[PDB]
């Protein structure tokens, strides 16, 4: 019939589009990085625990305070630069709000998130060496690995001469003849995904709560068609 | 049933959506008890010395004294919400410790004894189980 | 119980005659939902808008911090209502273009639904400066700079045109309007969160409400275009309720479960990745085309090599949707019952997607061809409903 | 022209009916303009409110930067625009206030008009949170400490009474509800200027809306009592328009010269000078007594020497306004026609203003003795309700 | 007639009641400080010209600058503490919004207004020898006029002991020694009054204005009542 | 008359009204063109000095050679925003200039001579009365 071409048509064509152009696009050519699969299991669970009892996320804590807060601040997890050490107050960093990092869903009364304001004033605002040499501050990795996957995190650290032709970052992890680099990264990596990423238990909650929401309202639309179907025989 | 199932199920969905919007508009909790706890461990502290601590705001003292308002007999530890009274300063320790702001001396019990403030340092509720002080 | 309510607000009176006499037409198609999705996904933002206004902060340095941190990490069910609040701003421009497309298509603008068609042009139009600002307010990477390309389009308008170049600093909507004067600074944002959340929502409750008043005082039109065989043929009504009341309430329901399967399961799209970094003004992301509902009149303009003309295009191309129900004048009225319209409105259709697709790809030269010739068969919808007018006047 | 919007909305035909033949009462006194004084102030309060969310910033460090240099010195208008704020709250508190008392004189509460009243004394408490919430947003000194002492009213609730001592962390408003718990903070802050902007105000749309139509729907109370003479006696009615169209057109301006004299020349006590310190919480200033229309209830508190029996009687006081339709049973209606009626609601409104004025002054123990005297009074107007029910259902 | 008793009495009782509720209350006995008239004009116009062309609010500006910037910061305007000279950047002022002062009606390009947050904790949170000494941060006399007014400004300094007993702000200008000390207090409180108070110019627009309003508030709503007066006679 | 009194009135309220909302909202004025002028005393600059300024944001520069892409030819002034292109950083000054992020070198004309940007520093729109420069 004509209206089942109709039909096949103004909502073939609707879905053809919002698909292609709510995800996969195919006519978009952005690049891809992929984590090098010589771990490719260090960032797939960084609450994974490890000797000592410490899990893969505070490994990458301390391997970044200890390697890369020297140029990076990580807020949102309390990470400043080291110079001074710690950027932040010294002397009171409570009485600036300055307040305690409750991410999900633990509050950590040991790091404390300063506003961008207050921080970036009392710390680099007397620009250290970091503008000046640099030229560049190094950003903020707070929301970095949100903005740009696990797969250009680990492939831009320990080779940022790949991605970018030009950058005085550095090295800092060199392999070929470092056997333990990519595992660094990894952590780092794992570290990063941790801030942003909710925890196992907490990432769970979240996928059953979809499902039981999804299958709430397809179960309610379709009793609401029923009932409507059983009550139109009593009315014709 | 259906006619009674959509109910059930309406009434469901509408809870659920209701404990979301509270559990987010309405709760502070987790983070609003900060701190009923508020762990001040008393074995550190030496005698005649006070600690600058927060006990539901800021701010709260922490004086230790072995020998001698008076709310309270000798305990030798307890807790005053230290905040001078007739302008709002605080007052810096050392018997008497007091706010450099207009003059007003304290007692290390909390009264006062020569008054720009008209009254003393309230006590704030505290609780003492062992070595600790809340 | 209720009686004692009845007595005193007359609310079952209300009822049968609101929803027990309505009489709705009985052969109403599908895409009639369109407008109870829209009224459901406006419900939507302002509900999920009221919880996001208690923690956003609309400082420059504040901002990006709120949403990102504050929202999505501290608050407990933060992430879920900025979710659906930006899953519900695609939904709603996209259901609110369906709505006026295949209301397009059953000429929903003929008399006496003439002002219908303006009040809804005046609700699209609020709708993308709701929608085009209150994507700046995220203050991140790629939101700052689609607000800056987007408001530097008007500037365009400045540009010497091949005649009377006095429009330089006529309409210089760059330094009063939106863009706040050669900067976006805190007093800017506080303005544009401003209209956003208070501003822009009551004007659209108000044109909304206008806009249901006057498709109930015009009648619904049905999609054979008779419009009527009114005070005769029964069997052709079957009343709202609960025909109608609970056709709408299931479809309600499953547009629901397909708008949080976006907000739980994908929302890579909605919140894009690239938008997660602050916002610096020295930095420029490499393509930065606007949001994909102006996208559509991104590739128009863009691909006319002049600037100026561009910005007219953009322009009567809005305007056009405007003056819609004035420039086709015809006794006929759906397209199921005009076999020439149905042909151009298919063409509209197709290319008025196939610019929105193509807004989203970086601007080659065969990309500006393809524009071109998509741009032309969109304005051929616009030039032709006049000759069809006449043709069918003749029938 | 304008027949060609008649013909498409039916302007004509809704204006022929609903304000040509309304057929209002004669004889309506005064007192009855308050109610659409009361909605021009809401509007006021609405328009003047979408201007200062432009400017205000609700951050603790930002906050009265923002209401005190920004809005004031930095904007052009600014300043009387936080004028036209500072006075349309008095103006709608003393609105509501007269509004519901002379609706109480001539008992407009009774039947059919029993939801009526409910819908309003939901008004009334909705009110009273979006002028109390609003009132933190400048953070001046007395701002945040008026604040602090009417949130840490509900904690008396908490204090044990003298059995069942249980209360504490029962009810807990003040670390659940607004103080944040135990400290006032940027997301403390953030939320009531949600709430305050935006949530508070669309509950109150919509209750005005409710109540508008409630009182439609119940006809509007004639101050003789009678209630009617419908279908019979004409020169009774005269219709709405231009009756009563123009002489509430004519109040409207009137009022609002009086409004604009506080605006421009007397607002030393809107903005009260004492309020532009910034608040700092560890200096308390002298006498921190709430707002005036807090300060009724304010003086019944902290009068009973004890704070659970004076929390109990601060909110018995509120309920007995809600249950003021049931509480009192009557045939007769006005108090015109209740010659007992009129005696309790003069001793009523006398110890009303009492109560007020005795809670701005310092609380000396006569002062308490006279809050004391006063209270007894405004409760005996409530417990002689039944009792002149009782005596007048007997003629 | 008893319909006057009751509209003299509901209406007289109201009047009184928002009378003594909105200005003058007469039970509240909240003290007065006065200007100690030996001038009594330096204040009333601070932007009356002097010698060299000078105004007071601008000799008050630069006194309070000279002899009272060294504790207290009047923001809003610009001034700061003087340690350091200037307290705010040191280095770049401009980048932190930072923005001018932009008063009534005219913005002063010299002067910068830094957030509350920003300062003092770029400043103060290094807590110099002002909290530590006095003990009480001197706040800031930014917004002071609008709360205390000229009679209380003008009290409080040149014998911060009369008003308040113990406070260690000092004399500073002692009188019944020094001739000048009282024109000197002045100039500074006509400062301070500068600062909150808009010029002669923009003070008088606002006046013109209000009166206008308000006519044309009474003059619609009489002609709306005479409207109405001889409509109702074409109807009865 | 009245029933035209009350329209003309009417529509003066409105207008005034509007005018108030208009100046308070749509209306960055005075404060927006910040800064149109841009004065930059070319008399103090000496050869081989550029300044940092800003001319409709940040950032400015204003260079001052005396001898030897290429828009303008030999005048001695102009001005440049100076911001470096494939990333965004600012080159500082000393003939090329580069900015210490990636290395991107540009001559005091403004051009790319050995580029990680692909493109050069773009010149702003600017006048010359005399000493001064927009
Ligand atoms: C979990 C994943 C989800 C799973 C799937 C979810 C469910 C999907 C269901 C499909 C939703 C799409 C609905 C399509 C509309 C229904 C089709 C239709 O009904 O066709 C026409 C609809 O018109 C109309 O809305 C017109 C159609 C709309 C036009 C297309 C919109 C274009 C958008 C472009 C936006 C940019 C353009 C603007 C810039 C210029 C009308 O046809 P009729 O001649 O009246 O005959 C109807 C038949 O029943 C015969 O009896
Ligand atoms: C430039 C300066 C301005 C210049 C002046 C401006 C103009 C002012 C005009 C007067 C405004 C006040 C209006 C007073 C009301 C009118 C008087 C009135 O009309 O009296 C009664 C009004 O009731 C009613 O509203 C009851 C009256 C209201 C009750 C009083 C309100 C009390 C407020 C207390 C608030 C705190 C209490 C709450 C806490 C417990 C009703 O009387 P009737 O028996 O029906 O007979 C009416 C006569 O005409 C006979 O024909
Ligand atoms: C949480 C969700 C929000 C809740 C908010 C609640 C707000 C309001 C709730 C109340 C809803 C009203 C329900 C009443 C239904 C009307 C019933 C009706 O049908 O009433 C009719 C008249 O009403 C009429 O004109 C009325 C028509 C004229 C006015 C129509 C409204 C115009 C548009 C308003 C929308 C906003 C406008 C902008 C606001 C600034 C019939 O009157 P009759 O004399 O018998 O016969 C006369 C003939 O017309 C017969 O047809
Ligand atoms: C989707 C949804 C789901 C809520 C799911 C909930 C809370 C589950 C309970 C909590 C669970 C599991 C676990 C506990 C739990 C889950 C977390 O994710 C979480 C996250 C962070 C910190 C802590 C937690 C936590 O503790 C919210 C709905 C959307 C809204 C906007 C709510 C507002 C709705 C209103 C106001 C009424 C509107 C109804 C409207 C008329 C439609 C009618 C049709 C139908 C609704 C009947
Ligand atoms: C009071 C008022 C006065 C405005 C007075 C004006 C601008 C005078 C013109 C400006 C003048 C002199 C001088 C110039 C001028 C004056 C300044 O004070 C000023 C201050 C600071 C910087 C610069 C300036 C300046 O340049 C504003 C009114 C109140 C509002 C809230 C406006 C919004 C109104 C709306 C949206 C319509 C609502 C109408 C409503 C339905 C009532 C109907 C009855 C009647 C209105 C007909
Ligand atoms: C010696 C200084 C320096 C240190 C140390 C440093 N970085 Fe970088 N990095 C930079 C600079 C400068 C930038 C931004 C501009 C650029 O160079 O591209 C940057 C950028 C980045 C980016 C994002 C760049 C983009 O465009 O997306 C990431 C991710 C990053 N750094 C991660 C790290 C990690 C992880 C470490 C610790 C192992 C680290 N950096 C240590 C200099 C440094
Ligand atoms: C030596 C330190 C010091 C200096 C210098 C100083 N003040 Fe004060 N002042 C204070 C302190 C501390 C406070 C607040 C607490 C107090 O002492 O009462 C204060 C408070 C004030 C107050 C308001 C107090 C109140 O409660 O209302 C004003 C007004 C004031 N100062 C004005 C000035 C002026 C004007 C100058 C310059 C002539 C000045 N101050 C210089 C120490 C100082
Ligand atoms: C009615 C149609 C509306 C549309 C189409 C719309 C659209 C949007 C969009 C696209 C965003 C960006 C969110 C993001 O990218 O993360 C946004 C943010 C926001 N919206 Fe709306 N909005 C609407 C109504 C409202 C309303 C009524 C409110 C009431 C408060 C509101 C409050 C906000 C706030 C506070 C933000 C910023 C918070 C954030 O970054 O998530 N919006 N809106
Ligand atoms: C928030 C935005 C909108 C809402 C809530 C809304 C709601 C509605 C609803 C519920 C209807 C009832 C008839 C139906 O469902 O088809 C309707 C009709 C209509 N709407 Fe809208 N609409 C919106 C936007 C628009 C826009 C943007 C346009 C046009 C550009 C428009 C044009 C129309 C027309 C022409 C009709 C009449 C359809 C007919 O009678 O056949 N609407 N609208
Ligand atoms: C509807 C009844 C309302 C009442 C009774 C009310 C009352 C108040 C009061 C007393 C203040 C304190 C102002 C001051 O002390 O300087 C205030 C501030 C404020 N109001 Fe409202 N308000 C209402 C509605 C609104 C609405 C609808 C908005 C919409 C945005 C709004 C926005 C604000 C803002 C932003 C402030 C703080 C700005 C300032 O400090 O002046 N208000 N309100
Ligand atoms: C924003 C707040 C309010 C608005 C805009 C409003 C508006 C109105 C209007 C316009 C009327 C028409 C009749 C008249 O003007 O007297 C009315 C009637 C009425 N209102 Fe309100 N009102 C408000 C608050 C309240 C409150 C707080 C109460 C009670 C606590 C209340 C109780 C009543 C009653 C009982 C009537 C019926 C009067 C009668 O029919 O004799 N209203 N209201
Ligand atoms: S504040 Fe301690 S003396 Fe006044
Ligand atoms: S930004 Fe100058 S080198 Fe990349």
């Amino acid at each position: 019939t004509w209206g089942l071409i109709k039909t096949i048509f103004f909502a073939g064509s609707t879905l053809v589009f919002f698909f292609l152009l709510w995800f996969y696009n195919p006519f978009k050519h952005v690049e891809h990085y992929e984590v090098d699969e010589e771990v490719k299991a260090i960032i797939d669970n960084p609450w994974k625990k490890t000797e000592s009892g410490k899990t893969i996320a505070e490994e990458g804590r301390e391997l970044f305070i200890a390697s890369c807060s020297s140029c990076h601040s990580l807020r949102y997890d309390g990470i400043y630069i080291m110079s001074v050490a710690a950027n932040p107050k010294w002397k009171n960093i409570e009485k600036t709000s300055g307040r305690p990092v409750y991410r999900f869903g633990t509050l950590y009364k040991d790091r404390f998130f300063v506003p961008k304001d207050v921080y970036e004033a009392f710390a680099h605002d007397d620009i250290q060496g970091l503008k000046a040499s640099l030229g560049q501050v190094p950003p903020d990795l707070s929301s970095m690995y949100l903005a740009r996957g696990e797969g250009y995190l680990y492939q831009f650290i320990l080779n940022p001469q790949k991605v970018l032709p030009g950058t005085t970052m550095p090295q800092l992890f060199n392999p070929q003849f470092d056997p333990q680099a990519k595992e660094k990264v990894a952590k780092i990596v794992a570290y990063m995904k941790s801030v942003n990423t909710p925890p196992p238990k907490e990432s769970a909650k979240r996928t059953v709560m979809g499902v039981i929401v999804i299958a709430y309202f397809i179960v309610m639309g379709l009793l609401l068609w029923k009932y409507r179907e059983n009550l139109l025989k009593r009315l014709g | 049933f259906i006619s009674i199932g959509i109910g059930a199920l309406g009434a469901v969905g509408g809870l659920g959506a209701l404990y979301a919007l509270v559990r987010v508009m309405l709760e502070p909790s987790e983070i609003a008890a900060l701190g009923a706890k508020t762990e001040i461990d008393v074995s550190k502290i030496q005698p005649m010395q006070v600690r600058v601590t927060s006990w539901k705001g800021k701010t709260l003292f922490a004086i230790r004294l072995p020998k001698d308002y008076e709310i309270l007999k000798g305990h030798d530890v307890f807790a005053l919400v230290g905040v001078c009274t007739h302008l709002g300063c605080i007052p810096l320790w050392k018997p008497v410790f007091h706010c450099p702001c207009h003059g007003g001396l304290y007692t290390p019990y909390g009264d006062v004894i020569g008054g720009p403030p008209p009254r003393p340092l309230f006590i704030p509720p505290q609780k003492l189980e062992g070595n600790k002080l809340i | 119980i209720v009686d004692w309510i009845d007595e005193r607000a007359h609310v079952r009176e209300i009822y049968r005659t609101q929803m027990v006499e309505y009489k709705v037409a009985k052969n109403l198609t599908f895409p009639y939902v369109f407008g109870i999705l829209a009224l459901v996904t406006f419900a939507i933002q302002i509900i999920s808008g009221m919880v996001l206004i208690l923690y956003y902060k609309p400082s420059i340095a504040d901002a990006f911090d709120s949403a990102t941190y504050s929202i999505m990490g501290e608050i407990p069910f933060g992430w879920l209502f900025r979710h659906i609040h930006a899953t519900g701003a695609n939904f709603f421009m996209a259901i609110v273009y369906l709505h006026m497309f295949t209301g397009i298509y059953y000429n929903a603008y003929k008399r006496p639904r003439e002002l219908v068609w303006i009040v809804g042009w005046l609700i699209y139009f609020v709708l993308i400066l709701t929608a085009l600002s209150g994507y700046l307010l995220p203050w991140g990477q790629l939101s700052y700079w689609g607000f800056i390309v987007t408001t530097e389009i008007p500037g365009s308008l400045a540009d010497a045109p091949i005649l009377k170049p006095i429009f330089k600093a006529i309409a210089e909507t760059i330094v009063l309007w939106m863009k706040g004067g050669y900067v976006v600074t805190d007093v800017t944002l506080g303005r544009v969160f401003g209209s956003h959340v208070l501003i822009y929502p009551l004007i659209l409750l108000a044109l909304v409400g206008i806009h249901l008043y006057l498709v109930r005082a015009a009648g619904i039109s049905n999609p054979e275009g008779i419009e009527y065989d009114k005070k005769k043929n029964p069997d052709k009504f079957v009343p709202f309720h609960p025909y109608m009341t609970l056709k709408e309430g299931a479809y309600v329901m499953w547009y629901l479960a397909v708008f949080f399967f976006f907000v739980f399961f994908h929302i890579s799209h909605f919140l894009p990745p690239e938008n997660f970094e602050p916002a610096n003004p020295l930095k420029t992301p490499a393509h930065i085309a606007p949001e994909w509902y102006l996208l559509g009149y991104y590739e128009v303009f863009r691909s006319i090599p002049s600037k100026f003309w561009g910005f007219v295009a953009f322009n009567a191309l809005l305007l056009l949707l405007l003056l819609l129900p004035f420039l086709d004048f015809s006794p006929l009225k759906s397209a199921r019952r005009r076999p020439l319209f149905f042909v151009m409105f298919v063409i509209f259709m197709i290319s008025s997607m196939a610019l929105t697709i193509l807004g989203t790809m970086p601007p080659t030269p065969q990309n500006a061809k393809l524009g071109l010739i998509f741009a032309a068969l969109v304005f051929a919808f616009f030039i032709s409903l006049p000759i069809i007018s006449f043709i069918e006047y003749g029938w």
